[PDB]
């Protein structure tokens, strides 16, 4: 029953301070906890050790709009002058010797989104089936969502002016620099492809849609 | 006391 | 200072896996070794620790019988064995250092991903995408890389020769079959008068494609 409490979700706006709790149980109200932070496909980042008194030590690569305090079984973490770069998972993590054992345990982190960021607007490249794949009766349609952020779209096909539910695979978004990236397949017959007029990939971000067509013509 | 060595 | 894991991992449900955490640039028995699952939405999950000037251990209570942690001194390498995977296994798992005195998890592994399923081991069909409907100072080449399993792949371009202006897009997941497109601007002066592959490198099937972008 060592727990760290932390909320799963924190929102703040560009350039505010940001304070993160994470609270311990109250039979551990005087320990001292680690902050780290996760952003996706990197590991975990040790930002900092905090104490009771809220004396801490950064690890390397923290900037200075990073600080942390404390007040009874709190523990902070503040970000003044919050940046996009900033947006990650935080966690706490805490270590003791429980009967006899030493263990380390997490907090279920908090997600930080920045608010007021301003947005970038998907680029789209599209490929037609290659006349190697259409050999073997079988069509992929390429759309490739380039420089999108915030990092929710959704994607539609559409043959001629007719969505097309079967055959549709869409990515999950991954970061790349500042911005995000995402992909959707659309499988066809080789008769399905060549019976069309058009084909349309179709971005839906942030109330903005992006559509790029191609034509077997 | 939180015990800090492993 | 570095913490260098062992690559990609596929895994049959009912068997067990072992993965390697090799100390680079520092004193591998002058600090612990650590490791971690990392959770499905957000988070972490404690696993263990090994004393490597100790051979001593502890575990979360849930991964008793489940994780044994090796630590071999002769060649600065932490092993941790995985027991009796289900896909409830499949994850990314890292090391950490910590010092003997204090909690900190300082520096991390690149992590091991690894895969618990049945689903079969398939090499991609690669398909080069000419540019599409050509004229300009500047184009777009693009391969299709359709129906493997499992990730990892290693898509270059000209074998990494070609490195400015390439993207490579996240994969899609369908029946147990991941499909991939990557895309490169090139300059007309270069395409179609020099030889452009795409180069497609699938570990699990020991299968390398190099497929030449060729003109309509
Ligand atoms: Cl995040
Ligand atoms: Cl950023
Ligand atoms: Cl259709
Ligand atoms: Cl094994
Ligand atoms: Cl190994
Ligand atoms: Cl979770
Ligand atoms: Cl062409």
């Amino acid at each position: 029953q060592l727990v760290l409490t932390q909320s799963s979700s924190a929102s703040f706006s560009l350039g505010a301070s940001a304070k993160l709790t994470c609270t311990l149980s109250s039979q551990h109200s005087t320990y001292t906890i680690e902050w780290y932070q996760q952003q996706p496909l990197k590991p975990p980042k040790y930002v900092m050790e905090l104490k009771k008194d809220g004396s801490h030590s950064t690890g390397d690569g923290i900037p200075d709009r990073f600080s942390g305090s404390s007040s009874g079984a709190d523990r902070y973490l503040s970000i003044s002058n919050i940046q996009p770069e900033d947006e990650a998972i935080y966690i706490c993590g805490v270590g003791d010797t429980i009967k006899e054992q030493f263990v380390y345990v997490f907090g279920g982190g908090t997600k930080v989104t920045v608010l007021g960021q301003p947005k970038s607007t998907p680029t789209l490249t599209v490929f037609p089936p290659s006349s190697e794949e259409l050999k073997e009766n079988k069509a992929t349609l390429v759309c490739l969502i380039s420089n999108f952020s915030p990092s929710g779209v959704t994607v539609a096909w559409k043959a001629n002016g007719t969505p097309i539910t079967q055959g549709v695979d869409t990515s999950n978004p991954t970061k790349e620099g500042n911005k995000f990236m995402a992909s959707s397949f659309l499988h066809l017959t080789s008769d399905q492809w060549r019976s069309h007029n058009s084909f349309t990939c179709q971005v839906t971000h942030e109330g903005d849609t992006v559509e790029k067509s191609l034509s077997p013509a | 006391v939180q015990i800090l060595n492993k | 200072v570095q913490l260098q894991q062992s690559g990609a991992a596929l895994v049959r449900p009912g068997t067990s896996v072992k993965v390697s955490c090799r100390a680079s640039e520092y004193a591998f028995t002058n600090y612990v070794i650590e490791w971690v699952k990392q959770r499905p939405g957000q988070g972490l999950e404690w696993i263990g620790v090994i004393n490597p000037g100790s051979g001593g251990t502890n575990y979360n209570e849930k991964f008793k019988g489940k994780a044994t942690l090796i630590a071999d001194k002769s060649s600065s390498t932490a092993y941790m064995q995985l027991s009796s995977l289900t896909s409830d296994d499949s994850a990314v798992y890292f090391c950490a250092r910590s010092t003997y005195y204090s909690g900190a998890l300082d520096y991390w592994g690149q992590g091991t991903s690894v895969t618990v399923s049945s689903a079969k081991t398939t090499a991609p069909s690669v398909y080069p995408l000419a540019p599409v409907c050509t004229t300009g100072s500047s184009v777009t080449l693009g391969c299709l890389v359709k129906g493997y399993f499992p990730e990892p792949v290693t898509l270059t371009w000209n074998s990494g020769s070609l490195s400015s202006g390439v993207h490579t897009f996240p994969a899609v997941l369908q029946s147990d079959l991941y499909t991939l497109s990557s895309s490169v601007t090139v300059t007309s002066s270069t395409w179609p008068s020099q030889s452009i592959t795409c180069n497609v490198a699938h570990p699990a099937s020991s299968t390398k494609v190099d497929k030449k972008i060729e003109p309509r």
